[PDB]
């Protein structure tokens, strides 16, 4: 079913607290 | 010029036709419901009637013309279609309307063997004249037809074969309230049975559907999930099997951990050959949980977890890709995938995630799910040795690999291990929580079998039940529900049978229940918030503060009654932790609502006399239940406002509560713009529950470019979940009308 | 209470 686009950028990511 | 229509009875047979009978039962129906027209009804099944029609079929056709009418703009023939099946229903049951006096049902339905004998022993006909008179059959008459539908179809005690339906919704409450109280002091006994029994007939609680339908009768199987953890050994293995046949041949949901079983390469144990891997133990463990399946794939469901770091991560998190080879495959389980902090890290610092078979790195399985620090320190250790079989990946391959798979089939499931040992009722160091249940709700300790009847093995279980939000009007009532809920539950443990050693361990040591919600969604519309604009963050808090407030104050109580759980020891309760003392700290940014509870003087009632139960929450999802109560799905937004279900009876159809004054109030599924609303309020909603909730994400993919949803979105929502402390994330849903 |  679920049709992705599978471009990931970590930069992006990086910043995010957890 | 004498024109009839001979009507047939129950061989009884010929006879005129009755056609003001029937304008009067209609007209009867009709009472009090606004925008029915009673003619059409009678138009639309008038017409199918020929000249040697049985009665029954009259009364089939005309509940159908009234189903067949339903709609948002007239909501009403839910009801009007319901009361001519209570009815009808009446009559094929009791010949006549009126209900049987009590006494006189249960002893005729104890010499046809529809219930238990000790419904007589234990209670004496006074007792039952008494029971009669808390009785109001006239709530049979507040069930939608979608409600009667179900109770029709799966709870009122019935014959299979013939179709006869011996008994009302009214007897069926009146009774489990008397089995699940019936050893209770007569002092106080029938206080309770009428005090429950209100509660479920007004749909104040809920209560499972093994629950409704054998509670009173003579079985005393009533288990919807098990929770079995397998050893990494041809013994544990096979009794991990067998555990499950015996499980899934009384309809429970299987959650299995295979997550020790070392992976594919390692060396024999002396004798046991797990060179070939877990794959072939996991074809193995689906056909156990299939084996008393319809074809050998209709039925029996089960949910199978692992480390996000396993050897063969990579093999296992592609198990129900259908293009593949047959022997690579184990299509129809879910999986589980577990991660923890660390996992995530490395994802967020583009680092690689180094994987290993857990027969080769000692104390890492451990630590992962009972101490981060120290799985940091072996990870990083083993990381270094050479000695170690490991496999390197980058983290944002594995990642999206698993997000991939999770999106294309929906059953690829989160579990955030830190979080469920972190923020638990148990301590991790005797007793972590290292899976989920089928659902991902369930959260308990389980220790492997070595043997089918392994005396030391501990199996987790179900125990639920669920408050109505569309049902009470303050917060305050829920003192009484919880005792109520609680109590019923509690006494339910004590009354069921136990097919597995392991499993009775379980319920006795820790006595755990999982007590949720259902009507959630319609509860924030009569309260004008909605679920992704963050309105409904300080309701949320208020409202699962007193949620889990009062069933810890129940539980106390119940301690101070009849003693604490044998294993009350191994909580975090014990040991005066409370969860608004471990809560997942980033909510406090997403909501100022204050504790409007005690829950200092409940610290020390509860280090003082223990827990009876050692969990009591747990949001689970709710199909069933839901529908009887005419209640939104647990704390799920509705997919739009008539939901359509299908039968051999014509399409069912059961329409929102109140959409007439909410429909702008509501905000279906679709509406929602993202995901991030929703996640917040599951956060909010796991500060205070005991387990975890069955959280889904959902994506619309006319909302993206190209209406492809971008693997970026899919890892925000995912780091935005666990960073607001969500235990697991169960199904993911695509599409943007259903 | 608390057991024994």
């Amino acid at each position: 079913v679920g049709q992705i686009d599978s471009e990931v950028d970590t930069d992006d990511l990086s910043n995010f607290q957890l | 010029m004498n024109q009839n229509l001979l009507v047939t009875k129950r061989d009884g047979s010929t006879e005129r036709i009755n056609l003001d009978k029937i304008h009067r039962v209609l007209d009867w129906a009709a009472e009090g419901l606004h925008n029915v027209s009673i003619s059409q009804v009678e138009l639309r099944s008038h017409i199918q009637f020929y000249d040697g029609i049985k009665t029954s079929d009259i009364h089939e056709t005309i509940i159908k013309a009234a189903a067949d009418l339903i709609s948002r703009d007239a909501p009403d023939y839910q009801y009007l279609a319901a009361r001519l099946a209570i009815f009808h229903l009446r009559k094929k049951a009791y010949g006549q309307f009126e209900p049987p006096a009590l006494y006189d049902h249960v002893v005729k339905m104890v010499e046809m063997g529809k219930y238990d004998n000790h419904l007589l022993e234990d209670y004496t006909e006074e007792e039952f004249k008494q029971m009669d008179t808390f009785i109001d059959h006239d709530r049979d008459m507040t069930f939608s037809y979608a409600a009667v539908k179900q109770l029709e179809g799966k709870y009122l005690v019935q014959n299979r074969v013939t179709g006869e339906i011996y008994e009302s919704a009214q007897f069926l409450y009146i009774l489990v309230a008397a089995c699940l109280f019936s050893n209770y002091p007569r002092e106080t006994r029938l206080q309770y049975v009428k005090r429950f029994y209100d509660a479920v007939s007004t749909f104040k609680i809920s209560l499972p559907t093994p629950i409704m339908s054998g509670v009173r009768t003579p079985t005393r199987q009533f288990s919807s999930c098990v929770l079995i953890e397998c050893g990494d050994s041809l013994d544990s293995i096979n009794a991990t099997s067998s555990a499950i046949v015996k499980y899934v041949s009384q309809r429970a949901g299987i959650g299995i951990n295979a997550g020790r079983i070392r992976a594919l390469g390692s060396p024999i144990r002396g004798g046991e050959a797990f060179h070939t891997g877990c794959i072939p133990f996991y074809k193995h463990f689906q056909t156990a949980v299939k084996s008393c399946s319809q074809g050998g794939v209709r039925g029996g469901a089960a949910t199978l977890f692992y480390p996000m770091w396993h050897l063969e991560v990579e093999s296992l998190l592609v198990l129900k890709n259908n293009r593949g080879v047959e022997g690579n495959r184990v299509r129809h389980m879910d999986y589980g995938v577990q991660i923890n902090k660390l996992m995530y890290t490395r994802l967020l610092k583009g680092e690689d995630i180094t994987l290993f078979s857990p027969s080769d790195v000692p104390g890492l399985y451990d630590a992962f799910f009972a101490d981060q620090e120290e799985f940091e320190r072996l990870y990083t250790k083993y990381e270094k040795d050479d000695s170690i079989r490991k496999q390197r990946v980058k983290a944002v391959e594995l990642f999206s690999l698993m997000m991939q798979e999770r999106a294309s089939t929906g059953r690829i499931y989160i579990q955030n291990v830190d979080h469920c040992n972190t923020h638990s009722p148990f301590d991790p160091a005797i007793a972590p929580v290292r899976q989920s249940n089928l659902c991902l709700d369930i959260a308990l300790p389980t220790k492997p079998l070595n043997d089918v009847n392994d005396e030391n093995g501990e199996i987790a279980l179900c125990t639920l039940s669920a408050f109505n939000l569309g049902a009470i009007n303050n917060l305050d009532e829920l003192e009484e529900l919880a005792i109520l809920a609680v109590r019923a539950l509690d006494a339910l443990l004590d009354y069921q049978d136990y097919p597995i050693p392991a499993a009775k361990r379980g319920a006795m040591g820790r006595r755990t229940l999982g007590i949720g919600v259902i009507n959630f969604a319609y509860y924030l519309a009569k309260h004008g918030k909605r679920y992704s604009d963050g309105s409904a963050n300080n309701l949320t808090h208020k409202t699962f503060e007193a949620i889990q407030y009062y069933l810890l104050k129940a539980s106390n109580e119940l301690a101070k009654e009849q003693g604490a759980c044998p294993w009350f020891n191994e909580t975090t309760y014990a040991k005066g932790i409370l969860p608004i003392d471990t809560y997942k700290k980033d909510l406090d940014t997403i909501a100022n609502e204050p504790l409007h509870y005690d829950w200092e003087a409940l610290r020390e009632s509860i280090k003082t006399h223990g827990l009876r139960n050692s969990t009591l929450s747990a949001l689970m999802p709710s199909e069933t239940s839901s529908q009887i109560s005419n209640a939104t799905n647990g704390i799920e937004p509705p997919r739009g406002y008539v939901s359509i279900k299908a039968s051999k009876d014509g399409i069912l159809r059961q329409v929102v509560p109140d959409y007439e004054h909410l429909h702008d109030a509501y905000e279906l599924l679709w509406e929602m713009p993202g995901n991030d609303g929703y996640l917040q309020l599951v956060g909010i909603m796991q500060k205070f529950i005991d387990q975890s909730i069955s959280a889904n994400t959902n994506y619309d993919p006319s909302r993206f470019p190209s209406g492809k949803v971008p693997m970026q979105q899919l890892l925000k929502d995912l780091l935005t979940a666990y960073k607001f402390g969500v235990k697991t994330l169960y199904y993911q849903n695509t599409r943007d009308g259903a």
